[PDB]
């Protein structure tokens, strides 16, 4: 039967690209019905409207477009309210779209609760600023357990913990400590540890060696963006946030792009591929596989959006995929 | 009229490469004397305090890399990082320039990365005052952000480069990186001939992979764990090619851009010497021995044009000694 997914179209290109995914999901005749909520901030005591929370709490699956950043970030409010603690970014090379890196196929799993997010920053005396971050024993264990769980289910064979335990001796030491615990209980997956800089050094040189990477949020999404740089950028990268209660919201990392907002120039590839992720999380694999293949095929051919150097339009690009899916 | 400089063999491929520096130096007739000081892997500080006293005496040092152990107690702070803070070597400079001989995915790269080297991650203070919760406390200051920015622009101006790019995370860390970014702006005013731009570190990593030719000089605070340094090393060929330097008001310490000791390849006569050699060249320029440095540097770059002299790390099949042999060959020609 049809399952229902909370849709949060974003701002700028957000509604436009949301529209495009729905159109393709329709051409794909996939058992999905979109319960649209447009959530904006309300109250400090900031919160998302109850109607949006309950929608997400019920459906468990969210798909969202880019959100303008204005008090507390909406993204922040979402993360906190559904306890999204695992960020997944699978970076795989695109056959139609040539970059200096072609062999790329990685999943970056990052802690999504602490580090930068839990940070407090303040002035100590004039011209001296101090930054405060934290890592907990509980949260490192959780993300590690997720990392191996994701590797096992998604037919992945290696998990690498990325740390900087030379400098963050205590914090990254505790992170490794938990990753080791979990590796002991999950010997199906080959586990190693690397320093962040060596990973970056090697990533640039030969990303083919890496499979699945797990890390804490002391450094943010810098490394995942490094990987996105490898496969053509933020226009084509799916993102997923998995939380407590079986909630999972899939999103696009690329910004709003307001200067282009009208005229449907925008590239809906990233959001679409995120939905493909969503379909697989749901277990609608056939549908995920078809929509994905159509999207890859459409790019390989060239009907390309301007950012991909096509002169084609969002509608056409969407239209072209739609047409392909039907066969 | 010979200089005396401290040499630190260090661990891994360090010592063996240091011997090749000596032999090259003797053959180039360079007026330098190396006063060796060792740093092992015991807890006892005096191993590291002795080197301080030695470097304070000579004011210039060349070193290999010290083995790091992230399984030791938090009381055991990094030897190399103690060395930098104690001697106040605030400016870390790394030149990531493409080598014509070395084949990579990107060409025409010429980046001067200047990084704060006394605060930020070196100031880190961790405590577990409640069981299972580790908190960290970093510091960034106006005084140290100005000097590193003052150094970059001065290096930019004197090197004849056009642009300095500040790399930060001031979108997330309003107060900290915002202060650094503002300290760079204050300096930018006194250097009208230099173009000043800034960029988020997230975006900077992505650009490096796609279009690294856009970067000229880069200045940054000591955060993000040398992501930029290593991405750029990987870009031009790897850790065997890039040299690093640490400048203070008084002292100066020269080394490879990487901290890798190369334990697995040590004593096998296969390590790439060019990183250490170019570092020794930078050391010679600092000692005002500009003729000797140009001779050695040119010899290194020339032998690198030949793929037969390449070592296994960059795909070649030559040995270290064989590489040094061709280096010395080019020096004897121009003499
Ligand atoms: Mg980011």
């Amino acid at each position: 039967g049809v399952q229902t997914v909370t849709l949060i179209p974003g701002d700028g290109i957000g509604p436009e690209i949301s529209a495009a995914v729905m159109k393709i999901f329709d051409a794909a005749k996939a058992p999905i019905q979109w319960e649209e909520r447009n959530v904006t901030a309300i109250q400090g005591k900031w919160m998302i409207p109850s109607e949006a929370k309950e929608s997400m709490d019920k459906n468990k699956m969210g798909l969202k477009g880019p959100l303008k950043t204005p008090h507390p970030s909406m993204n922040l409010l979402l993360r906190k309210t559904f306890d999204l603690y695992a960020n997944v970014r699978p970076c795989v090379s695109i056959e139609g779209y040539k970059t200096p890196y072609t062999d790329v196929n990685i999943v970056t799993i990052r802690e999504n609760t602490e580090g930068e997010y839990s940070g407090i920053e303040h002035v100590i005396v004039d011209g001296v600023v101090q930054s405060i971050k934290l890592i907990t024993e509980g949260a490192s264990k959780r993300i590690a357990e997720f990392a191996f769980e994701y590797a096992r289910n998604n037919h992945r064979s290696n998990v690498t913990a990325v740390h900087k335990a030379n400098i963050m001796r205590m914090s990254d030491g505790l992170f490794l400590q938990k990753c080791r615990e979990v590796a002991e209980s999950c010997k199906d997956i080959k586990f190693n540890e690397m320093y962040l800089d060596t990973v970056c050094l090697n990533m640039v040189q030969d990303p083919s060696q890496f499979d699945v990477l797990v890390m804490p949020n002391l450094y943010g999404d810098i490394l995942s963006d490094l990987c996105a740089g490898l496969i053509g950028g933020l226009g084509v990268t799916p993102s997923g946030n998995i939380g407590a209660n079986g909630v999972a919201i899939f999103e696009s990392v690329h910004g709003t792009a307001p200067d282009i907002a009208g005229k449907d120039m925008a590239n809906p590839t990233a959001l679409l591929l995120s939905a493909v992720m969503m379909l697989r999380h749901m277990g609608l694999f056939d549908h995920a596989a078809r929509i994905e293949a159509a999207c890859f095929a459409t790019i390989k051919d060239g009907s390309l959006t301007k950012d991909l150097g096509g002169n084609a339009k969002c509608s056409d690009f969407t239209e072209e995929i739609c047409r392909r899916v039907k066969d | 009229g010979r200089h005396t400089v401290t040499m630190i063999p260090g661990d891994g491929i360090g010592p063996e490469l240091m011997l090749h520096v000596k032999s090259v130096f003797r053959h180039a007739c360079v007026p330098v004397d190396f006063e060796e000081v060792h740093v092992s892997s015991n807890a006892d500080e005096e191993d590291i305090r002795n080197a301080i006293m030695a470097i304070r005496r000579n004011r210039v040092a060349l070193k290999g890399n010290i083995e790091t152990n992230h399984n030791l107690p938090p009381s055991h702070k990094s030897r190399n990082n103690i060395l930098r803070t104690s001697l106040d070597l605030y400016a870390n400079v790394i030149h990531c320039k493409s080598l014509p001989g070395v084949v990579t995915r990107h060409k025409d790269i010429d980046i001067l990365i200047v990084r704060e080297n006394t605060e930020g991650e070196y100031s880190s203070l961790e405590h577990e005052s409640v069981a299972g919760v580790v908190e960290s406390l970093k510091i960034i200051t106006k005084a140290k952000s100005l000097r590193i920015a003052e150094y970059a622009f001065k290096l930019a101006q004197e090197s004849g480069r056009k642009k300095v790019t500040a790399v930060h995370k001031a979108n997330i860390m309003k107060l900290g990186d915002g202060l650094f970014l503002q300290c760079c702006r204050e300096v930018a005013a006194r250097y009208p001939q230099i173009t000043f731009e800034n960029m988020i570190v997230d975006n900077t990593t992505m650009q490096l992979v796609s279009r690294p030719q856009q970067f000229d000089v880069m200045v940054m605070p000591n955060l993000y764990g040398n992501i930029v340094n290593n991405v750029c090393a990987g870009l031009v060929g790897g850790p065997g090619l890039v040299a690093g330097a640490n400048y203070g008001h008084v002292y100066a310490v020269f080394e490879t851009a990487t901290r890798n000791t190369g334990k697995s390849i040590a004593n096998k006569n296969i390590a790439n010497p060019t990183a250490t050699l170019l570092a020794s060249c930078m050391m010679l320029d600092h000692l005002k021995l500009h003729s000797y440095a140009t001779s050695i540097r040119k010899a290194v770059l020339a032998s690198m044009d030949n793929e037969n002299m390449h070592t296994p790390d960059i795909g070649g099949q030559g040995t270290t000694s064989e590489a040094i042999q061709d280096v010395i060959r080019h020096i004897r020609v121009i003499n």
